[PDB]
């Protein structure tokens, strides 16, 4: 289940990388952050933060 | 032209629409260029998506090759956050391949470079991965 959840985050982060509407982009990144912090997995949280910064 | 971001978007759609092999080839081509000319975030997300698609296609050794190639490049690009993600996904694929010893080596090498770069969040991230290795 954890690997499936990691995959879900990675796909949301890949999606956010090309989203043009800034508010749509925030929402998708928030979906990713939500999963990562619910898992309390520091590496997945940091994966979201890397893309948030870009 | 189809930059890394455009290739990610196309691949996500093709994967979801039942075309994983075509998603794979779209990312393989983009990653080839990003490894020479792309920034660390572009490299990371192309590589972790491509590798996971290969994993679930049943090609885990190809997934490892993709992550290992990206890992070697990202170790020199000065971004500890990018190193954390690529090493985490590489170590997990090595575990799934039945090679936990190389998973440890990957994480220990990532931690050493991250410590040299100076980023406590990236270092706590890789340390936690080293702890959570007791899985299969
Ligand atoms: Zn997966
Ligand atoms: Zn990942």
């Amino acid at each position: 289940s954890e690997h499936e959840l990691h995959d879900r985050v990675d796909k949301l982060l890949a999606e956010a990388m090309n989203i043009e509407d800034p508010e749509e982009r925030r929402r998708v990144l928030e979906e990713a952050r939500k999963i990562a912090e619910e898992l309390n997995d520091k590496s997945l949280i940091l994966a979201v933060k890397l893309v948030e910064k870009k | 032209g189809t930059g890394p971001e455009e290739a990610l978007k196309i691949a996500l759609e093709l994967l979801r629409r039942g075309n994983p092999e075509e998603a794979r080839r779209v990312l393989e081509e983009a990653l080839e260029e990003a490894l020479k000319k792309g920034d660390p975030t572009q490299i990371v997300m192309l590589a972790v998506l491509l590798a996971d698609i290969l994993l679930h296609l049943g090609n885990p050794e190809e997934a490892r090759k993709v992550l290992e190639e990206a890992f070697r490049v990202l170790l020199e690009l000065g971004n500890p956050e990018a190193i954390s993600h690529i090493a985490t996904d590489l170590a997990k694929v090595l575990e799934l391949l039945g090679d936990p010893e190389k998973a440890r080596e990957v994480l220990r090498r990532a931690l050493k470079v991250i410590q040299e770069l100076g980023n406590p969040e990236a270092e706590e991230s890789v340390r936690e991965r080293l702890e959570k290795l007791e899985k299969g």
